[PDB]
């Protein structure tokens, strides 16, 4: 019983029935020629070797027919004409069948040999060319920490040659194995309980989140089902999701298990931009590392804001030289000496805090909260001693020296449950309501279509650091029948409202006050890959251009837009005096550089920062949730819906937080600053005198007329003011 | 020249079977001590980045791996297309050609070592392709110092060094099109498959049988074989040159059974990679006075055919308009007849009005207007619109 595998009994039937056929035709010739033809009394004879028949019968079964040997017998002739119609079909379909058969063989098989000292991280889920480039790209990147990690690529496809070339071009830090995480003799060869972490990818651009959801939950349950102590970093397309791995036995997120849900996030950077307008834009730049490579042919607005795209946030201790200093000297001295902008710390169990008021100490080994340049600056906060050695002038000097109700957990503003027909409006109701301030919604989507999850949009914008009378009234205009789906996680938010039809109907944007609105988000449920890749945009353009094409009476392209896109390239229509080369990647274009467009693409290095610094994907989060600590989550993973109701003074003390505001140098005690000063003379005024810390600009395009502005993140302390401009800050007012 | 009898052939083959062989021992003996029983992982992670061309030195070793290895193949050709017996008998400080071949040895003993440093199992590594072609040239190439005499044997062998030519342009990130790097795979492995293949039937007919004492032997030039050897691969077989050695014989029928298929998947996957070029590439060239209309969206025969008999009919006022179809299609055969029979007129350009490169092309500014051709027999007019 040594056949087993049914490819390996077509073989041996093969080669064993071709061999035997091409020897007993070799010797039958051989009779034939050496004996000659009876007829002729034997006369006509040829005195082949066998070993000549054998050659000859191959030569003219390939059809090659050199003619230096042949038969000259008439039966042997006759043969050769019987052994031509039969042999030529045997090896024409014999040679292909046995090259198909041999190139059968797995190529990655094998396994991954554990060095002596490298930390390795077993990747899977979704691995193609695009997903990997982009994946190596940021956890590869130049500026990190040079940390020798392996990267191991577990997957069940051949790679294809575009990728086959990347893993050759990073071979020695990189490997590919055939196999699957779902196997515990696969999950053994990557030696999985020895890598560092394991990171599951998903098919953002699937026909049904649900399903690749599925399939990469129980990829997890397979990982921590052959060893519980994995760090896992899972990435999820839905946010109803995130409950089932909640219940996973192992799941711990003290031990850094992680679900980068980009649904959640992607709602949340929107969400963030309708109290904060070029936010996502600002926040989105930090998580990626990109650098600053200027060429003439650049604006002077877009030098700016490429400057400012070179900043990403980083981690480090701070030097003894901080220990008892308050949180906002600590900031002060950083910023002025160190050229860093520290904006929070990590608090001894321990807890991340985000521009702590003067109460808060610094103490020996906090960790602080950067964004710089590179890795390489932020080491200087390590490295500064004050009067104990070097502490003056030149940053490159510094070298080393040795000396109304809430949701149950206070966080959220809350109402109970109503049916969706207390909300529902009308065109007529609407227009009644005095809406102003407020944020529209505009949602495309078929009543069938899957569910995007808008409490993510909702929730950020109803968090209890507002006081009720701020909260922003919310207007969503759309499909109800869709609407009655996502209504059972909606139902608890006050101030919201729904008027039911197309957001393409111009009169349903007249009812809302389009005009009057803080921000309209055009957001859309609708198949994300549908057949034809200018399409799938088609809806939310459409609604662009309309919006920006209105016009009113006691306008038109001056309102406030953030739109979702599909597909990175459509941003080359959404809006006009752009004048961009169609060859630039999304975060230099125009509407993404002033926090028009958003899409998912930019959550990328989310996977690699959540690997690399697992405590800023929590800072993230903090802010652009509102505040979704993970006892929220828990409860939400209960199944009961968000339970609220009054609050203890115990709990409701979190009602101060830090919250990302918008503040104007045209007014107020700042515009001194705005009057022609310096963003360092602003940043260490408004620390100071309001524990205002201050994070970037947003600046008028167009200086001389349209009202578009443009984010500069984190600008040089020398960097002129208008009064103008606008001042992204933390606040806990 | 040469030497009558006096065959030494096994002193330059056993020079590569003991330096194969010896360095295969070491590595089992020492598994075994280690099996019984770091700067180590520094240097290999230095020599692995450095054979990738990951460093600027290694780009300049990457470089110089593909220049020095067409090099070492044009000198075996130099040999191969001059000595006349397979044995020749010729003292070293003489033969420049031999002189220039010890330089390119000297490199190739050099690359060898630093890629097994970077080799993560030494024993896997002394079984590589490109580690046999090092045994069988190298050591040789030695004792043809030591004797005043060399022998063409596995010499031949130096023609598969040109397979890493497809990982030199993938290191050097010039393969970036996944069509060309099949189409450099395909033509370099197929190139070094047909070179050498022909230098050992060169080998085998030109020394002979040696069961027959090599009296058995028929002196083919190194390109006779390599012509012999197309012209049976195709299976063409002409029979103006065979082999007659039992081994030639054999090895043609061995190549036979492999080459024939190799030829029959190569010339059809060629010929569809040359296929795919885009034909209708290129742009409008704006004429000094002629005013032009862009025509885009269903372009077919029907839908420009009953356009142009409308728009070029002889009863209008005879305006001098250029028409410029821009569409994805290739255009059908009879759609081509009917641009061919208006070329003064009618141009048609691939591409899409979803392009603005495309827009450059047709000059879309300088167009008198752009016309939108629709589906009217679409399955849905809401998805045409």
């Amino acid at each position: 019983n040594v056949l087993k595998t049914s490819t390996l009994i077509r073989l041996v039937q093969l080669v064993v029935s071709f061999v035997s056929l091409w020897l007993t035709a070799a010797g039958f010739l051989h009779l034939l020629e050496n004996s000659g033809d009876p007829f002729f009394d034997f006369g006509n004879a040829q005195h082949l070797t066998y070993w000549e028949c054998l050659y000859f019968l191959m030569v003219t079964m390939s059809t090659v027919g050199f003619g230096d040997i042949f038969a000259t017998t008439v039966l042997g002739r006759t043969f050769v004409v019987i052994f031509i119609m039969i042999f030529i079909g045997l090896f024409a379909s014999f040679i292909p069948e046995i090259a198909e058969i041999l190139g059968k063989r797995q190529k990655y098989g094998g396994s991954y040999k554990k060095e002596r000292g490298k930390r390795h991280v077993v990747v899977c889920g979704y691995i193609t060319f695009d997903s990997v480039s982009n994946f190596l790209k940021d956890f590869l990147h130049k500026d990190r920490e040079d940390v020798d990690v392996e990267i191991v690529f577990l997957h069940k496809g051949l790679p294809g040659l575009e990728l086959e070339g990347l893993l050759k071009r990073h071979f020695t830090q990189v490997e590919y194995f055939w196999g699957s995480v779902m196997d515990a003799n696969d999950l053994e060869r990557v030696k999985i309980q020895e890598a560092d972490a394991c990171l599951v990818l998903a098919n953002k651009y699937c026909q049904d989140p649900d399903q690749e959801d599925a399939a990469n939950i129980m990829r997890v349950i397979s990982i921590k089902n052959y060893h519980s102590d994995i760090k896992v970093i899972v990435q999820l397309l839905q946010y109803h999701n995130k409950a089932y791995l909640l219940n996973i036995p192992s799941w711990d997120w003290k031990r850094g298990d992680d679900a980068v849900c980009v649904a959640e996030l992607k709602l949340g950077f929107i969400a963030q931009s309708c109290l904060a307008p070029g936010f996502s834009t600002l926040m989105a730049n930090l998580f990626t590392m990109r650098s600053y490579k200027p060429t003439p042919e650049m604006s002077q607005w877009q030098t700016d804001y490429m400057r400012g795209t070179g900043m990403e946030m980083y981690t480090e201790y701070l030097s003894s030289a901080f220990n008892a200093l308050t949180f906002p000297e600590a900031a002060e001295l950083c910023f002025s000496k160190l050229k860093l902008l520290l904006l929070a710390i990590e608090v001894r169990e321990s807890t991340l805090a985000i521009n702590p008021g003067p109460k808060v100490k610094i103490e020996n080994a906090t960790q602080g909260f950067f964004i710089a340049e590179s890795a390489e600056e932020v080491k200087r906060a390590f490295y500064y001693c004050k009067n104990c050695h070097a502490n003056v002038s030149d940053v490159r000097q510094i070298k080393k020296c040795k000396c109304r109700k809430f949701d149950s957990t206070g966080m959220f503003h809350w109402c109970p449950d109503r049916p969706l027909n207390d909300c529902l409006q009308d065109r007529s109701q609407a227009s009644a309501s005095g809406l102003r301030n407020h944020v529209v919604v505009c949602l495309f989507a078929d009543a069938a279509s899957p569910l995007i999850g808008l409490r993510n949009l909702v929730m950020p914008l109803r968090a209890s650091n507002f006081h009720y009378h701020e909260l922003k009234p919310t207007i969503i205009v759309g499909n109800l029948d869709y609407l009655h789906r996502e209504w059972k996680t909606l139902q608890n938010f006050p101030k919201l409202s729904i008027l039911p039809g197309s957001p393409l109907n111009r009169a349903n944007l007249r009812a809302v006050n389009i005009n009057l609105c803080d921000m309209c988000v055009i957001v859309s449920a609708k198949d994300r890959n549908m057949e034809d890749p200018n399409l799938v945009d088609k809806e939310a353009i459409l609604c662009s251009l309309n919006i920006k094409a209105m016009t009113f009476d006691d306008a038109g392209a001056n309102v406030p837009l953030i739109t979702e896109l599909a597909n990175d390239s459509n941003v080359q229509f959404l809006d006009q005096d752009d004048d961009d080369d169609p060859d630039t990647e999304l975060y230099m274009t125009q509407p993404f550089a002033c926090g028009t467009a958003f899409a998912v693409s930019v959550l990328d290095s989310l996977m690699s920062t959540s690997y690399f610094n697992d405590n800023a994907l929590t800072l993230i989060r903090t802010l652009i949730t509102g505040g979704a600590t993970p006892e929220l989550e828990q409860i939400l993973a209960e199944g009961a819906g968000m339970r609220g109701g009054y609050c203890s003074p115990a709990v409701l003390a979190n009602r101060d937080r830090c919250r990302v505001a918008q503040i104007s140098l045209f007014d107020g005690p700042l515009a001194q600053f705005g009057q022609g000063g310096h963003y360092g003379e602003l940043f260490v005024y408004a620390l100071r005198h309001f524990g205002i810390l201050c994070i970037g600009l947003y600046r008028f395009r167009d200086t001389n007329p349209s009202s578009k502005r443009y984010v500069i993140t984190n600008p040089p302390e020398d960097f002129p003011l208008l009064p103008t401009d606008q001042v992204y800050v933390l606040t806990y007012k | 020249s040469c030497e009558p009898g006096d065959r030494q052939w096994y002193s330059f083959l056993a020079s590569s079977l003991v330096t194969f062989g010896s360095g295969l021992v070491v590595i089992i003996i020492y598994r075994i001590v280690l099996w019984l029983c770091g700067w180590m992982t520094e240097a290999k992670d230095w020599a692995g980045e450095l054979i990738s061309g990951q460093t600027t030195t290694g780009r300049i070793l990457v470089g110089l791996v593909f220049l020095l290895s067409i090099a070492s193949l044009i000198i075996y050709f130099i040999d191969a297309s001059t000595n006349t017996s397979v044995e020749t008998c010729l003292p070293w400080s003489s033969s420049t050609t031999q002189q220039v071949d010890l330089a390119f040895n000297v490199f190739f003993m050099i690359y060898f070592f630093i890629r097994f440093v970077a080799a993560n199992d030494k024993l896997w590594f002394w079984v590589e392709l490109f580690s046999f072609v090092d045994y069988f040239t190298i050591p040789p190439s030695f004792v043809a110092i030591y004797l005043d005499r060399n022998w063409l044997g596995l010499q031949f062998l130096r023609a598969l060094r040109l397979m890493s030519i497809p990982d030199i342009l993938t290191y050097l990130n010039v393969l970036k099109t996944s069509t060309l790097i099949r189409l450099v795979q395909l033509v370099v492995s197929f190139v070094s498959l047909w070179l050498t293949a022909a230098g050992f039937l060169h080998l085998l007919e030109n020394s002979g049988d040696p069961f027959f004492d090599f009296g058995n032997a028929q002196h083919l030039t190194y390109w006779e074989c390599l012509y012999f050897l197309m012209v049976t691969m195709s299976t063409v077989g002409f029979g103006d040159i065979f082999a007659t050695t039992v081994l030639g014989r054999t090895f043609v029928v061995i190549f036979i059974m492999i080459f024939i298929g190799l030829f029959a998947s190569f010339i059809p996957e060629i010929a569809e990679i040359l296929g795919k070029r885009q034909k209708y590439g290129g742009s409008y060239k704006k004429e000094r006075g002629k005013r032009h209309v862009v025509v885009c969206g269903y372009i077919t025969f029907d839908s420009v055919s009953n356009f142009l008999k409308d728009f070029l009919h002889k009863d209008r006022e005879d305006v001098d308009v250029e028409i410029v179809f821009l569409h994805k299609g290739l255009p059908g055969l009879e759609l081509e007849g009917l641009l061919k029979r208006h070329f003064t007129q009618v141009e048609y350009f691939w591409g899409s009005v979803m392009d603005a490169n495309d827009l450059e092309r047709v000059k879309i500014q300088e167009a008198d207007a752009c016309l939108v051709l629709a589906n009217k027999y679409c399955q849905d007019p809401d998805q045409e619109d």
